[PDB]
């Protein structure tokens, strides 16, 4: 597939990222795309060969580039809140209309006013009860992912310490904690539901802050980083 | 009122990357091997289109050379011809239009070593091959409908850039 | 692309129904793109030329109509995996000869599943030394709210998959009982609480 | 205007 880095990031306002995208082997087309929760899926730009060929409706300070290699790179210099979304690039063979379009994984990317607000996810996996036992012979582990911003998690369960896709239900939107500024703390939870030596772990892969940031509050800094939970 | 594009792509082996011309017809002129690197003009009327155009298709056609380059290596395996050196491309797509300005006819017939390719036909859905190697070329260019959208260039930029020619005539 | 129906609910084998409209200066050269969770757009399917009958990628399939100016994408056999944000992505082909793809503001199909035997029960799961209440193995007609106290948080219904068994099912740090949290919407007057 | 489309043989 189209690999992506970074895969998720964490900046302020004025600071400077840069993302990566190297299409698919042989294909020679490159487009972008930027996923808002609001907006949907917006169209970037899209280059072929060391050529930007077209472009969607965005700021000028979104901007990127193609090498001789077909690969491509996008930069974003002044950060603005509405910069924060999930940023896609896709591949093509020459821009066909029937060559179909391999998108990648994206890159999510939100904008914190300040420093202070980004916080390390607290992770903890709760019990399942006896009454689910004797209800449904069956069950269910609640995890929560607490006090984390911005939501730059992947909260993957690895029993026996590989991902599962089955069994896992994992929330679509973590809730936030409080609502009434224009930040939060959100507070995630999942649901594993199965049927001692299970090893079922809520690992909340946080993709905190880069070294390139400077901090000055007092706190401590919490930069990428693993949040594990097991039970 | 037509619009040619021929596409003179020569390798010139040795001294190294081929030597591209890119001789168009209604005009332009990318010669790769020129001081400009850039898409000098060699029509008068053309002057008129500033900055929205120039890097465009300054751009574009630095793509097709890579474009034509991936090509001609393509020959390389589809005739099997020799590997001894040189081998000419020569692309000639393009369309009619009426008076009007309006889709007439299209045609994309491709031209390697004098003779004939792959070639368009009036229906501008199907082509019709020369050579036993250009049924594989109609193989791709039929699965990826790339009929449709070479229509719609066409029936597009093609129509409408030679529509704006055209009106360069003021 | 006008995707209209921002919440489809349809049951585990009825006709889906993810509408898709098209509003364009041109011919319709027609996509569907799937975004399961946790990964990137992927081809559905996608219509040309020929059948107006189009076929595509997981047993799905659209009729192009104009008749209805509508690209639908239907599925007799609904799963449980079909609940995704799928875009309907028009390419509108510049004059030049390239796509610029424009999608649709995204449909959440639900796939709410049919529940064979419902049995609903709130059963409180406590910490590995705040308290979680967790509402499970209710009927898809059940609606929840939000909660009132700012304490107080709902997690929203997941449709976890049995897949190994074919089966499926749809907090705060203070006083606050887990037999509570459920005045805020419709509830299964039969649903179980341990105490 | 020499469509962006350049398709490979």
């Amino acid at each position: 597939g189209v690999t992506q880095t970074p895969r998720y990031l964490i900046k302020t306002r004025g600071q400077q990222v840069t993302l990566s995208c190297s299409p698919i082997s042989g294909h020679r087309s490159v487009s972008w795309y930027q996923q808002t929760p609001g907006q949907g899926l917006q169209f970037l730009f899209e280059y072929f060969s060391e050529t930007q060929r077209n472009k969607g409706n965005f700021p000028g300070r979104f901007s990127g580039r193609q090498f001789s290699n077909s690969r491509s790179e996008m930069n974003v210099s002044t950060l603005e809140l509405g910069d924060s979304a999930l940023y896609l690039c896709a591949s093509s063979l020459a821009g066909d209309l029937g060559t179909e379009a391999f998108f990648g994984q994206g890159t999510r990317l939100t904008v914190v006013e300040d420093l202070k607000n980004v916080f390390p996810p607290e992770v903890a996996v709760f019990e399942p009860s006896e009454a689910e036992i004797s209800h449904t012979q069956k069950a269910t582990l609640v995890c929560l992912a607490t006090g984390f911003y911005p939501d730059h998690v992947e909260l993957s369960w690895w029993v026996n310490g590989k991902e599962v896709h089955s069994g896992v239900c994992t929330d679509p939107q973590p809730l936030k904690e409080q609502p009434a500024l224009n930040d939060s703390r959100y507070a995630l939870s999942s649901r594993l539901r199965v049927s001692p030596r299970n090893h079922f772990r809520c690992q909340v892969q946080f993709y905190g802050l880069s070294e390139n940031d400077e901090w000055t509050q007092d706190r401590a800094k919490p930069v990428t980083q693993i949040v594990s939970a097991e039970a | 009122h037509s619009m040619r594009y021929f596409f003179t792509s020569v390798s010139r082996p040795g001294r190294g990357e081929p030597r591209f011309i890119a001789v168009g017809y209604v005009f332009v002129r990318f010669d790769s091997d020129a001081a400009s690197q850039k898409m000098e003009p060699r029509a008068p009327w053309i002057e008129q289109e500033g900055p929205e155009y120039w890097d465009q298709e300054t751009r574009n056609m630095k793509a097709h050379s890579q474009t034509d380059r991936a090509n001609l290596g393509t020959l390389r395996g589809y005739y099997n011809q020799s590997e001894d050196g040189s081998h000419t491309i020569q692309i000639m797509y393009g369309c009619d239009v009426g008076p009007d300005g309006r889709f007439l006819r299209g045609y994309r017939q491709d031209a390697y070593d004098g003779k004939d390719y792959i070639a368009l036909n009036e229906d501008l859905r199907s082509w019709t091959a020369a050579d036993m190697a250009a049924q594989i070329t109609k193989r791709k260019w039929e699965a990826v409908h790339a009929a449709e959208q070479r229509r719609v260039y066409l029936e597009g930029r093609c129509v409408d850039g030679l529509r704006r020619y055209l009106e360069n005539g003021k | 692309v006008a995707q209209p129906e921002d919440q489809v609910n349809v049951a585990e084998g009825n006709p889906l129904t993810v509408k898709c409209t098209y509003s364009v200066s041109g011919n319709p050269y027609l996509f569907w793109y799937v975004q399961y969770p946790n990964r990137g757009l992927q081809f559905l399917l996608k219509y040309i030329t020929g059948d107006n009958l189009v076929k595509g990628s997981y047993g799905f399939e659209a009729e192009f109509n104009k008749s209805q100016t509508s690209f639908h994408l239907k599925k007799p056999s609904a799963l449980v995996s079909d609940s995704a944000l799928y875009f309907c992505a028009v390419r509108v082909v510049t004059s030049g000869g390239s796509y610029i793809p424009t999608f649709g503001r995204g449909t959440s199909l639900i796939v709410h599943p049919y529940i064979q035997n419902p049995d609903p029960a709130v059963y409180q799961l406590r910490d590995s030394k705040k308290s979680v209440c967790l509402f499970t193995d209710f009927d898809s007609q059940t609606n929840v709210s939000q909660s009132k106290d700012s304490d107080v948080y709902i997690t929203d219904k997941c449709v976890l998959d049995m897949r190994s068994m074919d089966f499926k099912s749809n907090w705060s740090n203070k006083d606050f009982a887990c037999a509570n949290a459920f005045n805020n919407s419709i509830i299964p007057e039969d649903t179980f609480f341990p105490s | 205007f020499t469509s962006d489309y350049y398709q490979l043989y």
